[PDB]
């Protein structure tokens, strides 16, 4: 599958998902960017099904952005993973299933602090320190488990990618070309156009 | 289990000339090893100057070719007597069979 | 304002108006009935009016067989008379079906009424001119006699009776068993409550009936039937051999 | 065919009147007179059985009747209409209620259902309002003992005790100078034998008067022992002679 | 055919106003008065029970005051039977919302909702308005206290203190007398049973025809609590604002 | 099931459903608005029947559509906020199918097109409400301002008010804007908007809101305090002579 | 009195009329005139087409339902469109579900019970157009009247429209002769302008003004206007 | 009251006449065919000078070779262009060719009599007749440059000529003596432009008024300002030289 | 007050159905027609009045058959007539398809009856405008049957509608007391011949054209068919020769 790496370190969450988009024997784009901004403090990334992938992630952008206009209000990060849950869970149990794995990155302004959202196409929602989906976890996890620490800055937090990264193009068997970074903080949502070589 | 389809054989050859055109085809109809005839017109002289045969399953073959004579009928009827143009017919033939993609 | 007075929604003096003419209907017929039960039976006897002498007489009935125990007479215009009585047997045979039992007498009452007082609510339907007499020999409570009407009202008798003379029966009636002191006639024959009925019938009315004037049915342990005209007669010569 | 009539028949006067309920409620107050006291350890409901002819049976017409087994209705008004409101009161205690707690609702939820349906008939299309008032009676355990009436607008208030109908103002007032908070259940029923007594003209006996009372647990009316738990009915209806014994001591 | 009967519920006078929404407002200037006033820590509620009974049973009875929420609360004037329905419909939009997005729902939103079911009667379906005008007393983290108002024409406003059924107008000029913006509960409190005492087309203000209810952050917690008054508590602190 | 014709023409060729629901923009507060050289301003009056309002949560009479489009109404406000849920739903389906903001027009077109369809539709009354939507094209830097009606019709304006007085501030307008020199600025045009709605408000710094909307999104709304400046130095003018 | 009865379709005056029924019945008198006429072989169709301004075209009266049967109308146009249209469909259903040619009496039969649906329900109106139908099926030449009443005649000929009643004394009169004119469908066509002339007053018909139409033993349902009318002006 | 679709004891539909009754009002317009092609003009008519007028669209294309005006309740003409192009450009799916005018606007025309409260006949779901009528232009290779006049009683008629609108009277009139079979465009554009000023209430200029005209060359073309404004001015120099 | 007429499903003061006595009256002024029932079968016949010399004769059938063994005649509007012919069919049918035998006289009877009946239920529909006499043979027997706007039904010995009725019924009053033992089909035919030449006085301004239909057990085998050339001429002339 895809690559889908979060983590929430200090102040921000970061968010590291690959640029590939391979079809049968053929790499068709290497510099996909898998996200979606739902607000401004709330970002999402996903990976899955070929065509229920962004489908499912323009549904939710255009459902938060209807409520940011509606209220004139942005819905805390917790808000918006629970209304992200419920769709999931619904489609589990429809006719045809949105088969999307997404990760939830947001600031929550209101307690500032930053959140991280692990939830699957079952509508299995979880809140982390970092996560992933699909087989990336099985080699990062321990790496985390290891190198984490709560209090960390969002340069430590960086360091400690790269060395996901690094792990993930040495033992993965397919070349997922790299990956997009993208913080999440007080001051909203940018995009670290240096990790190539950083 | 049942099997909506059957195959009824024969065979149409069609050529177009610099001011003329033919649509030919044999006359006999099969199921498996036995003929079921050796005379059963398979191409049809449509109006409007258009022959038309749609070789295979003969039911599917029978229900084309007269739900697009039916097509002509109502050509004539909806736009005043206007004469259906080959080009014409052949899109509203698409039409026809992608109806029943499925 | 005025068209509270043409569907079923209150008047300003609390009235439903449809309800009221539609009890009006019930006599246009200008024919009486009445009920009585016995030891161990049921009789509804109504009056048999045949006009035109182009009608064939054995079409013209007023008593209906719903069920193989239950009958029913109708007081008010054929064809309404007639779409109760459809109604009445559908219904009969499917609570049979459903649940695995014959349908009781009062139990059919009471579902017709229901569906009368519906009538009697929802401005589309409008009330059908007719009074509805259940009659059997249930299986739980021996001999009934049930009646439903316009205003979706049913009640149980030890006998009544329906019609333009209604009054002039029923307080003939009333009468005899204020004198007999029990709720029924005490006879072991049908035959016999049925002469007492006819009696009864031809005191109130003051009228006498030959065999073609009457139409009569009677309900016993698992089996509602009518009289043939012949029948009757032998029923008019028993009650002649006492006056 | 096809109900055209979905609009409603139930609108709002210039002067804020809601004309259907207002008639509804005048058919209300020319009904016999029907009315309900609490007591500390019961309820006690009653009405007259103004049979409609001798030749009747008063007995095969209820109008005291068993919702639950521990609520009774009765009414004053249109008979006909009280009959089906009871049918969907007792069907409306199991779909919203039992089949999904497995238990009876307390006095008050069912009420309030009733009053919901009432209530509908009062602006959904095509229908006139319920043309009757109700004195529903009950006990739950954790409310004890309890009287509502409930209007035709769907309104429904608790009473200490009240009548309703015919004579219903007198009748009141003659409850209110009896009354009192230490009351007994065989003191209630007596009051409310009294009070009815006023109210009717003719014949006053156990065979023209139809009471009951919602008040100890009956296991002689369970019909089953062996489950400790089930006790039985608190709803009973008198008999004609448990009646009459009681109105010698009038 | 029925267009006989139909009354056009749904349509403008020459004058471009709604008849049925101007009589259901009519019918509710006859219903018992009902109060909000909202101070800086706190809101209250207090209504005028329309009719009542020596054999009416108080304790067991509500119809003016209605708990929404946790949060929010609602004071009623017109029709009771219409209000069970809105008021049962606004609790389930709540607990949808709750399960949708693991937040309590915020005040303003709520009170749209109903103001909109109550719109749609006015404009398509043919049937008639709800007769009922409601208070609504609510909290929430982002306008803190609030205090809202909907009649039947659907439309909602916010307030500082308000009144709807029976005499309005007499009891919003003596609110807008002696209203305060830096108020504090208690005072409102009082505000509100001065006001009922002053409006009511009854002989004295007693306990038995009022129902009364507050929404407070009770400092020794952090929380919102709600607390309709229980007929002792009423009669109470009706003795102690000096009206026995 | 309910689908009784509401509207339908008269032996005039009146429609009086559509009519009457005019009558009902004539009772509603004035609105108005007026296109700068690189700017709309939207200005509303607020009644007074009543006050003691809590300002803060009560609904604002000018709603954003869009971050980038604004829409003001007169008439009742319960009927606003369909339409106003509406435009912001197709609003954002639009974004999602075309991957585009709508253009003013089309908004415009959308919103007029679903009052028009409450004309000829069965059981369903009019709106009674007439708005002006304002705002700017994506990537555009030309100031829009449209009005619709109950009608169904739709067009656009130099500067326009609807509503009450409406005709007494229209003519204040039409002999005192010109096209040729429109307000080539935010102050000189809100001050225009000001001056046009005090020719009817009658002394109301606390009875008149403003909102500005300027290129890519930037839309505010002014303070009592910007406003009631305004005020002052325009009662000034006048008895400057 | 009709004020209180003529509100729709649904309701019966106290003499037993439907009002409504009798209105759309107006609508036809005040339509173009029309004429029908058939002998053993030949059926003709002959219409006199009615112009708004001399600035427009003259509307159509005459409508093809299959290669043997056709009608002309007189009153609203765009109820004929809409019979017209059913009629061409039952035809159609019969070839290709019975590889048979609707007869002319079944097509009438069809219309009649389509026509009376509107007459006994609530919310719609009745057809207000009338028209004449001739064919040639298996039992020879036929022409039909229909009236929005519901009511279809078989006729030997017949007229429609405003004047209608001097083409119709006028073929009542001229019976024993046109009847026989078979084998000949310049004769039946002749016998047929000559009968709806009968009707004239305004003007004269012309070239653009005059619609024929025939159907026969060996001849299809076919409609001539203008310069191929002109022979018979 | 009185259903929507009741007859006149004159056997007339009183809302499709009532519906005449509106289109009466409306703002003129012209169509004049030629066999150079087929102009079609309005009065914008605007309510008042702070409405910009160039947004008032009362001529739309309904295909490259099909266009129309409009006049009446002109919201009502909306679902009616959006049903013409759809029905245009459907055509050409199914059959990759342009549909033919007269096709087109019977199409149009059998939206006119599907309205009522539950007519028996189909689903005719809209509560009234539509209150303005049309002016459909085009060309196709069969019948050449083509006029019609859609109306909401669904029946359409063709014209070299036609007017509708309040000025419809006299200005047909005016179209009866100045029409012939061998008009040049450039004179149907003239003579256009010279009606509409005579009807109209205001005095006629390139900012309330409109033209158009369909060519088989190039299509559906609307005019801008400028090119309209300079065939006032040459129609003014032909009207004061005599 | 009034207007107790102008809807279907209203009763009047007095209990009646105006709606339905206003379709009674389109069917009196329609033409005349008639059933005799036989020994062993029935006769159905009708007035058929030439409005002009234009009307193919022997081509506009008004007799209907139903299944293959009924036949049915009707008086006043005739689309009407063919309307409840259609449902009879469906009836027929639908009755053959679940029992395997052709429907009995009396249960089709009662088919047409609740339809008709039906028709006077609601408001949004109009009473059917025609009185129809129908019958045939089955299992038991021959039945003739009229059926009214209202519904109502009987079995009848002899039975007419429309404008003639009155002459007619004072015919078939004779018959059935001068044949108390029963008519023979042959018989009756042209006694039902007759009566139509008689019953015709009541429209004697027209010229008309006679109708005759029958079902006998020996004659047709029980099946519908209509009397024609010989038989036909030989029954117009025995009327032709007693109308003098």
């Amino acid at each position: 599958m895809d690559i889908i790496l979060g983590i929430r370190v200090q102040d921000s969450v970061i968010l590291a998902s690959s640029k590939a988009v391979t079809r049968g024997i053929s790499v068709l784009k290497d510099s996909d960017d898998k996200t979606r901004q739902l607000s401004p403090h709330t970002l999402m990334s996903f990976a899955g099904e070929a065509g229920d992938t962004v489908q499912f992630a323009e549904y939710i952008q255009a459902n938060i952005q209807l409520y940011s206009i509606r209220e004139d209000y942005e819905l805390s990060p917790q808000a918006v993973s629970s209304f992200v849950r419920q769709e999931l869970a619904k489609s589990i149990r429809s006719r045809r299933p949105y088969q999307v794995n997404v990760l939830i990155g947001g600031y929550d302004k209101k307690k500032n602090k930053p959140e991280l959202y692990q939830i699957d196409y079952l509508g299995t929602k979880v809140e982390l320190p970092y996560g992933a989906h699909g087989y990336s976890g099985f080699y990062t996890f321990s790496l985390l488990d290891h190198h984490y620490r709560p209090d960390m800055t969002t340069e430590e937090g960086l360091d400690l990618l790269k060395l996901c990264v690094q792990e993930l193009e040495k033992r993965m068997p397919m070349d997922f070309k790299g990956v997009i970074v993208k913080i999440v903080d007080k001051d909203g949502i940018r995009q670290v156009d240096d990790f190539q070589a950083q | 289990q049942f099997n909506p389809y059957g195959d009824n054989g024969g065979t149409i050859l069609g050529i177009a000339g610099e001011d003329f055109a033919v649509l030919a085809g044999d006359t006999r109809n099969i199921t498996d090893y036995s003929i079921n005839s050796r005379y059963e017109p398979k191409v049809f002289d449509c109006g409007d100057n258009i022959v038309m045969s749609a070789n295979g399953f003969a039911a599917d073959g029978d229900a084309l070719v007269k739900r697009f004579k039916n097509s002509v009928k109502w050509y004539h009827f909806d736009h005043n007597d206007k004469k259906l143009s080959i080009n014409s017919a052949a899109r509203n033939i698409q039409h026809l069979l992608y109806g029943k993609r499925f | 304002a005025g068209y509270d007075r043409h569907i079923t929604i209150f008047s300003p003096e609390g009235r439903l108006y449809q309800v009221e003419y539609a009890f009006k209907a019930t006599n246009q017929t200008n024919i009486n009935s009445l009920a009585v039960r016995g030891k161990d039976c049921t009789v509804v006897i109504s009056q048999k009016k045949v006009p035109d002498k182009l009608l064939d007489p054995t079409t013209v009935s007023y008593i209906f067989c719903i069920s193989r125990t239950i009958g029913m007479v109708v007081n008010g215009p054929i064809p309404d008379a007639r779409n109760a009585a459809l109604r009445a047997k559908a219904e009969a045979a499917e609570f049979r079906y459903k649940y695995g039992y014959d349908m009781p007498c009062d139990v059919l009452a009471k579902r017709m009424a229901n569906l009368s007082q519906i009538y009697t609510q929802r401005a589309y339907m409008r009330p059908l001119g007719v009074i509805l007499t259940f009659v059997s020999v249930d299986e739980e409570l021996g001999p009934s006699i049930y009646k439903t009407d316009p205003a979706g009202y049913y009640v149980g008798y030890k006998a009544t009776a329906t019609g333009p003379k209604q009054q002039e029966i029923t307080t003939n009636l009333e009468n005899h068993f204020k004198k007999s002191k029990i709720d029924h006639i005490n006879e072991e024959s049908w035959e016999k409550v049925v002469e007492f009925a006819i009696t009864h019938m031809i005191d109130a009315l003051g009228t006498e009936f030959s065999k073609n004037d009457l139409e009569v049915g009677v309900a016993t342990k698992d089996k509602f039937f009518t009289l043939s005209a012949e029948n009757i007669e032998e029923r008019l010569v028993a009650i002649a051999e006492q006056d | 065919m096809t109900d055209r009539y979905s609009f409603s028949l139930t609108t709002f006067s210039p002067s804020g009147k809601l004309g259907q309920i207002d008639y509804a409620l005048t058919a209300v107050k020319q009904g016999v007179t029907s009315l309900g006291i609490k007591a500390t350890n019961g309820v006690v409901i009653a009405t007259e059985k103004k049979s409609s002819s001798p030749l009747a049976m008063s007995e095969t017409l209820s109008k005291v009747s068993l919702l639950t087994p521990d609520i009774g209705a009765v009414y004053s008004g249109m008979g006909p209409d009280y009959r089906v409101l009871v049918d969907k009161s007792r069907k409306v205690a199991h779909t919203s209620y039992k089949r999904i707690y497995g238990e009876y609702p307390p006095t008050k939820l069912l009420v309030s259902e009733v009053a919901k349906i009432m209530q509908e008939a009062t602006q959904s299309g095509g229908v006139r309002p319920f043309g009757v008032s109700l004195l529903i009676a009950g006990h739950d355990e954790f409310n004890g003992f309890s009287l509502y009436q409930v209007d035709p607008s769907g309104s429904y208030f608790p009473w200490k005790a009240t009548a309703i109908g015919k004579g219903s103002v007198a009748a009141k007032t003659f409850l209110e100078k009896r009354w009192n908070d230490e009351l007994e259940l065989e003191d209630a029923i007596h009051i409310a034998l009294l009070t009815l007594k006023e109210s009717v003209e003719g014949e006053f006996n156990g065979d023209t008067i139809e009471l009951a009372i919602i008040g100890d647990e009956n296991p002689d009316l369970l019909g089953y022992t062996g489950i400790p738990t089930d006790k039985g009915p608190r709803f009973r209806k008198l008999t004609s002679q448990e009646i009459n014994d009681r109105l010698e001591a009038l | 055919g029925s267009r006989r009967y139909d009354s056009r519920t749904t349509i403008f006078s020459p004058e471009g106003r709604l008849y049925q929404v101007e009589y259901a407002l009519e019918s509710i200037s006859h219903a018992g008065t009902a109060i909000g006033i909202m101070a800086s820590d706190g809101i209250v509620l207090a209504a005028e029970r329309k009719v009542t009974s020596t054999l009416l049973e108080q304790d067991t009875s509500t119809e003016k005051l209605y708990k929404l929420n946790d949060k929010i609360a609602v004071a009623v004037a017109g029709l009771t039977a219409d209000a069970e329905i809105l008021i049962n419909t606004a609790r389930i939009h709540a607990q949808n919302y709750l399960k949708t997005y693991n937040e309590d729902i915020p005040v303003e939103i709520l009170v749209r909702r109903l103001s909109d079911i109550k719109q749609g009667y006015t404009q398509h379906g043919g049937l008639r308005p709800f007769g009922v005008s409601f208070i609504y007393a609510g909290y929430d983290d982002r306008y803190g206290y609030q205090l809202y108002t909907s009649n039947p024409s659907g439309n909602y406003t916010g307030w500082k203190a308000i009144s709807v059924g029976a005499n309005t107008s007499a009891a919003q000029t003596l609110l807008q007398m002696d209203y305060k913006d830096d108020m504090k509960v208690d005072d409102a409190i009082e505000l509100a049973l001065k006001t009922l005492s002053k409006t009511t087309d009854s002989s004295a203000l007693t306990y038995d025809r009022l129902e009364f209810a507050t929404i407070r952050k009770g400092a020794n917690d952090g929380e919102v609590y709600q607390k309709i008054f229980k007929p002792q508590e009423i009669k109470d602190i009706l003795v102690k604002t000096g009206i026995t | 099931g309910y689908d009784r014709a509401l509207s339908i023409f008269s032996p005039d060729g009146h429609i009086f459903q559509v009519e009457y629901a005019l009558e009902a923009v004539k009772r509603g507060t004035c609105a108005v608005g007026v296109k700068g050289k690189n700017c709309v301003v939207l200005g509303c009056e607020r009644r007074s029947t009543l006050k003691l309002q809590d300002t803060r949560i009560t609904p604002s009479k000018v709603s954003k559509i869009d971050s980038h489009v604004v829409l003001s109404f007169s008439g009742l406000n319960a009927d606003s906020r369909i339409l106003i849920e509406k435009a912001r739903v197709e609003a954002q389906s639009h974004r999602l199918t075309l991957e585009d903001p709508v253009t003013v027009e089309y908004l415009t077109r959308y919103v007029a097109g679903v009052q028009q369809r409450y004309t000829q539709s069965g059981g369903v009354r009019p709106f009674g409400v007439s708005t002006l939507i304002a705002g700017f094209d994506p990537r555009d830097d030309e100031p829009k301002l449209y009005q619709t009606e109950p009608s169904g019709i739709y067009s656009s304006w130099s500067a326009q008010t609807i509503g009450r007085n409406s005709k007494t501030v229209r003519e204040f307008l039409e002999k005192n804007y010109d096209r040729k020199e429109p307000p080539a600025t935010v102050e000189e045009c809100v001050k225009l908007t000001v001056r046009s709605l005090l020719e009817v408000v009658q002394t109301g710094a606390k009875n008149i809101e403003i909102t500005v909307v300027k290129p890519d999104s930037d839309i505010v709304a002014l303070s009592s305090e910007e406003i009631n400046q305004y005020v002052t130095q325009i009662e000034q003018e006048k008895q400057e002579q | 009195f009709r004020n209180n009865y003529d509100g729709d379709t649904v309701t019966f005056s106290p003499t037993g009329r439907l009002f409504q029924v009798e209105y759309a019945l107006e609508a036809i008198k005040q339509g173009s005139v029309t004429v029908g006429l058939r002998s053993n072989t030949h059926a003709v169709l002959v219409a006199l087409k009615r112009n708004a301004d001399e600035l427009s075209s003259y509307q159509k009266k005459i409508i093809k339902c299959d290669e043997h049967m056709g009608l002309s109308l007189a009153g609203l146009a765009p109820d004929a469109r809409v019979l017209s249209n059913y009629l061409r469909q039952q035809c159609n259903y019969s070839s290709l579900v019975f590889n048979r040619k609707l007869a002319v009496e079944r097509a009438g039969h069809l219309l009649c019970d389509k026509a009376q649906k509107n007459t006994q329900s609530y919310g719609g109106r009745p057809y207000g157009v009338g028209l004449l139908i001739i064919g040639y099926d298996k039992s020879g030449a036929h022409l039909l009247e229909f009236q929005p009443s519901g009511n279809v005649t078989e006729l030997y000929g017949t007229a429609i429209g405003a004047r209608s009643q001097g083409a119709k004394t006028y073929l009542e009169r001229t019976l024993d002769t046109f009847i026989k004119i078979d084998g000949n469908p310049d004769e039946l066509i002749k016998a047929g302008v000559e009968a709806i002339s009968q009707s004239l007053r305004d003007e004269s018909l012309t070239v653009d003004n005059l619609s024929i139409a025939i159907v026969g033993k060996d001849t299809p349902f076919t409609i001539y206007d203008g310069e191929a009318v002109a022979k018979y002006i | 009251d009185r259903g929507v679709s009741t007859f006149s004891p004159e056997g007339r539909l009183f809302q499709v006449e009532y519906s005449l009754e509106a289109i009466k009002l409306g703002s003129t317009a012209i169509g004049i065919a030629t066999k150079e092609g087929v102009v079609l003009g309005v009065e914008k008519r605007a309510t008042s000078p702070l409405l910009e007028s160039d947004s008032i669209e009362k001529i739309v294309e309904i295909d490259r070779h099909i266009g129309c005006a409009m006049s009446g309740l002109t919201a009502d003409a909306r679902s009616m262009i959006e049903h013409a192009r759809t029905a245009a450009v459907t055509h050409n799916l199914y059959y990759d060719e342009d549909i033919n005018v007269e096709s087109l606007t019977q199409s149009v025309c059998d939206l006119a009599l599907r309205f009522g409260e539950g007519a028996s006949g189909e689903e005719r779901l809209m509560s009234r007749p539509f209150g303005v009528a049309l002016l459909i232009a085009g060309h196709d290779a069969d019948d050449g440059y083509q006029l019609f006049h859609a109306e909401p009683s669904g029946t359409f008629y063709r014209y070299n000529a036609k007017a509708i609108g309040s000025g419809s009277e006299g200005a047909q009139a005016e179209l009866l003596n100045e029409w012939h079979s061998s008009l040049t465009l450039k004179e149907a554009e003239l003579l256009v432009l010279k009606i509409l000023k005579q009807v109209m209430e205001e005095k006629l200029d390139e900012n309330n008024a409109q033209l158009s005209c369909i060519t088989k060359q190039d299509g559906f073309k609307i005019y801008d300002n400028e090119k309209t404004a300079e065939l006032i001015k040459e129609l003014k120099e032909k009207e004061a030289a005599e | 007050g009034t207007g107790y007429d102008l809807s279907n499903s209203v009763f009047s003061p007095d209990g009646r159905n105006f709606q339905v006595e206003y379709a009674v009256k389109a069917v009196e002024n329609g033409t005349t027609s008639i059933g005799i029932k036989c020994n062993d079968g029935v006769v159905f016949a009708v007035e058929k009045l030439i409005t002009s010399k234009l009307l193919v004769p022997q081509k506009n059938v008004k007799i209907q058959v139903v299944d293959r063994h009924i036949g049915c005649v009707y008086s006043g509007l005739i689309p009407d007539g063919r309307h409840l012919v259609n449902r009879g069919r469906e009836e027929a049918a639908s009755f053959k398809k679940l029992y395997k035998t052709p429907i009995p006289i009396p249960a089709f009877a009662d088919r047409l009856g609740q339809y008709v009946q039906a028709h006077t239920l609601y408001n949004s529909v109009r009473p059917f405008g025609v009185s129809t006499i129908f019958g045939g043979v089955d299992k038991n027997g021959a039945h003739l049957y009229m059926l009214e706007p209202s519904g109502s039904y009987w079995g009848y010995k002899g039975a007419a509608t429309g404008k003639g009725r009155q002459s007619a019924k004072a015919e078939l009053e004779k018959l059935v007391d001068h044949h108390p033992e029963g008519l023979s089909a042959r018989e009756a035919v042209k006694q039902a011949a007759k009566i139509i030449y008689l019953a015709h006085e009541d429209n004697k301004e027209k010229d008309f054209e006679l109708e005759i239909s029958w079902c006998s057990l020996s004659e047709t085998n029980g099946l519908h068919k209509f009397v024609k050339g010989d038989l036909l001429q030989e029954a117009i002339d025995f009327a032709q020769k007693e109308i003098n």
